[PDB]
């Protein structure tokens, strides 16, 4: 069977050894890769490994399609946004047609309505603000 | 090597060696 | 009129000297850069220049980044210049 | 580009002191002055064309660091869309200076900066520059001691030839230094701790 | 090499990030922990077995406010707690509680203190409670 | 006067760069390694059979990105991948995907995020293929 | 609003001289000429690096007290409604720097400038003030800062005997061997030189002074 | 300072430990 | 007992090692 | 065996000689 | 009216320092002789300047010759007066 | 301190090379 | 001559000497 | 205790140690 052996790893080095079991490549922040691990572990169900061991060690991380971006806990941001001319349920058509609708970090607001409030990680948020203003200017 | 770490005992146990260090022992 | 705001700024304890700054660069950068855009295509775009509603704000926006970018002009300015009078002795 | 155009006038008018305390100029000027004071001279040649040779000598090692910067920033993508890219890059561009620092300075000293490995992450830049120049003033007091040392022979050999005949109310410095300059002159001395410390950081 | 087989989290001088961060997989969000209430230290035996009624007990006995917006559990200590006070032009505020118990966001330990039908009330918490409440309030007149 | 009875290149501590060049004549293409991820290091006995399937094992056991272009294979390590979110007025997003299919630059592993009849859509990748898709989006609505 | 930006700036001109007499730039300057003085050495190591690697540690430790001015003072509420809340609220963002200058300043030194200032401004028959006031009054700035700087001064010389002590038992020592021979009409600092540019690079002062003087302020860990 | 008995302490009050082995090492 | 401790007794109980530190032993 | 060295085993190998670093012997 | 680019930047090796400060400065000299000369001819040319769109254009091309020349000047003065207060000491 | 045995790697996992004179000198 | 040199072996066949210096041998 | 001290007496009895001292003793 498969598996790593860590004895003092950077924690950048650790996920990048993931990255063959898991299929996507792994982009892991600066100031999350001060963390060290050291153990056995086994990779043969990684998508229930990342999550227990970004809990435990206090991680957020987010897959987007092309790449899994780690961030640690402390640079979760938050932001709110006032549309004019849209309401919510089709900006979250528009993200379940799209691909990029995370459950875990979902947008809470009135259903048809103008504000909305998103927090996340940090390359979410300034993608959900981005095409969320950019939708009113062509609309 | 639990003299003056902090560490967490049960199911899912693992030992603190610095503020920045996790070692998770296999059983 | 679209509008956004991001809340809750990122703090923390860095020992770390350098990136703070780094930070601080970027950010003023960034910020000034935006707008020299947003300016131009302001005045570029013909519509805009014509109506009277538009170009109260138009007058505006050249103020505030006069204001801006020469505020930082003069303390950094005192800035060295305090470090100078110190080392030249 | 205008904020840029700070950045760039406060290297300018910064740049006589960090010349000043983060380069090898401080160890080639400090060499410089005790090799008079070694042998018994006071105001010769001066102050000023000893620095000049020295900041030329130390101009040398230190201009393709500052070369590469050049280059380096003359690149056409400095236009990001994030903040933190950016800021990522003028990180990219400081490695020509911390990997020249990292080499001459100290790790347990820099780790007790840090307080207050190195291959995933740089140490920062305020945390070892004034380690770099407390190791470049010891270690110029090091080897400044050990040119010091054969002028103190012929300091001593000609006082005890002195004492040996009965002449002892007799001043020595009017005759230790003419024997003082041609043991530097028959070494031809100059010419070769200029080598030595040209390889000291610059291989052949 | 591990001892009694009970389950639970032996604290030897920790400062409240390193602790925290432990309760935070039976709280199943991950915790922020501001920079003035992470210089206090905890020492001690714990066992986490309902952790809302534990971090209730703790945030009055240590001294601390808190706020889960429904993706993470912000902690604040006692001295940084903001108000403010902000009008309604164009909405009211029963209108505006409508959006908040829609939108997940109320919070029964601080809420709105104002005339149940006008245009003036009082807000005070954490500051990532205050700078939401404050902005989202003024963003829907520009609305309306 | 080199005693080995295989096919392969014997690589002693190399730099990714002189390494890639070797696999440079068995992938038909010059290969462009950028900076950031020419510092590291690889050592050992390697077999090109087939270098397509044997890059996409390598990049993303090393952690890389990588793209062909039709005339050279740039490679990059991961942590340079630049994102951006761009719209466009009056070109679709079926239309502007039939661009990249007849040009030869649809690559299937980075694909384009969004609505089918949009203006607005998600890129990601390697910085070669960002600032060719907004350049070449963007140069389609002055157009129009 | 507008002429805060003019007490900004009045403060921004009046900036090094601060550091010429407010922070702990004095301790590290004076022990610096003094281990040169000490070591006999006149001209080098050239005292234009010595004031600013002098400098970049007091930076080093000022850092975060001046850092929490910039966060308390770029808040969007700065400007309030009455006379005396608005001159309430430059105390207290002033009041990091003050309880500063009131742990590292001398008691009585401190103590002596009240009752000087005082029979100044009203005359003699203000009574004095003792040590008693010290658990509940905080005195001025303007009176700190004098007391403040004569105490660092003799913090500073107290540190700068000690380490002359181990050279001028060297110069001793190599006075009384020259004239154990006949050799009365020699220079000695010219034989005394080496061996105390020795016994400053075998000890290695430099890498553990500069630890014990951050340690004067700052613990590690 | 505890001479053998252990509880812990969580969202009710205190527990009695079952008696075992390792002790916590006490600071004062 | 708990010589220059500041506690809170009784079935709740806590220690003060210094200003900022809290101790949960036995319900002092 | 591997003194100090992280890896990665199992029938595709690879020892961590540096955080850059790659060596590729026997599938350990 | 007929314009040509010219699309080769050729390379010669430096031997020294001196050997590369010889190009940049006459690589400068010929950039602020041209464009001199192109603002007079501009002028001289009286059918060029009566017209709306070229003077923005002329313009341009003035407030880029006063910021160039400007900056070099300021960046020389500060790199040989970085020079003097080292050679004092 | 692969003791006789020595593989070559690509793209499917590890091949036996064919014995031979020359072996890999190990950096270990 | 290949100690510590990286080298391509069978059909085109060379051996570096440095990083920036090929040796092509002759048949 | 109370040589250089003030204090009140009676019902709610305390002792001012110093200028910014209660003790508040228990009868």
């Amino acid at each position: 069977g498969s598996g790593f052996v860590a004895k003092d790893d950077s924690l950048r080095t650790f996920f990048d050894a993931m990255a063959l079991q898991l299929k996507e490549p792994v982009i892991v922040s600066k100031m999350a890769a001060r963390k060290k691990i050291t153990g056995n572990f086994e990779f043969h169900d990684p998508n229930a490994l990342l999550e227990k061991l970004s809990l435990q060690l206090g991680l957020i991380w987010y897959f987007d399609g092309q790449a899994i971006y780690i961030y640690d806990a402390s640079e979760m941001r938050n932001a709110v946004v006032s549309l004019r001319n849209v309401s919510l349920n089709e900006f979250n058509n528009f993200l379940k047609r799209s691909g990029l609708y995370n459950k875990n970090y979902p947008l809470r607001g009135d259903n048809r309505k103008g504000t909305f409030y998103v927090s996340g990680p940090p390359v979410y948020v300034d993608m959900v603000v981005n095409a969320a203003t950019m939708m009113d200017k062509q609309n | 090597w639990l003299k003056g770490r902090s560490f967490q005992y049960g199911a899912e146990g693992y030992i603190k060696m610095s503020p920045g260090h996790w070692y998770f022992p296999s059983p | 009129i679209g509008q956004a705001v991001n809340i809750r700024s990122m703090e923390t304890d860095i020992v770390s000297l350098d990136d703070r700054l780094l930070q601080a660069f970027s950010g003023s950068a960034i910020a000034t850069a935006v707008d020299k855009q947003t300016i131009t295509n302001r005045i570029e775009d013909p519509n805009l220049v014509t109506d009277p509603k538009e170009l109260a704000i138009s007058q505006e926006m050249i103020s505030d980044y006069n204001l801006y970018v020469s505020m930082v002009s003069t303390l950094t300015r005192k800035g060295v210049g305090a470090v100078e009078t110190l080392l030249r002795s | 580009n205008d904020i840029s155009l700070i950045a760039l006038l406060a290297f300018s008018t910064l740049l006589p002191f960090i010349i000043a305390s983060g380069t090898c100029f401080v160890k080639f000027s400090i060499v410089f002055v005790m090799v008079r004071n070694a042998l018994g001279l006071q105001q010769i040649p001066s102050n000023m064309t000893l620095n000049g040779v020295a900041l030329l000598l130390s101009m040398f090692v230190m201009w393709p660091i500052m070369h590469d910067a050049y280059v380096y920033f003359e690149d056409e993508d400095v236009t990001f869309n994030d903040i933190s890219s950016l800021s990522k890059h003028v990180d990219e561009g400081l490695d020509g200076y911390r990997d020249y620092l990292i080499k001459y300075s100290d790790r347990e000293l820099v780790q007790f900066f840090e307080n207050a490995k190195d291959e995933i992450e740089k140490p920062s830049i305020f945390a070892l520059l004034p380690a770099y120049a407390l190791s470049e003033i010891k270690s110029a007091f090091k080897i400044g001691f050990y040119l010091y040392l054969p002028f103190v022979v012929v300091d001593l050999v000609v006082s005890s030839v002195l004492l040996a005949l009965g002449m002892m109310m007799m001043s020595p410095v009017t005759i230790s230094t003419p024997i003082k300059l041609v043991l530097f002159v028959a070494l031809d001395g100059w010419t070769l701790l200029s080598k030595g410390l040209i390889l000291q950081y610059m291989d052949i």
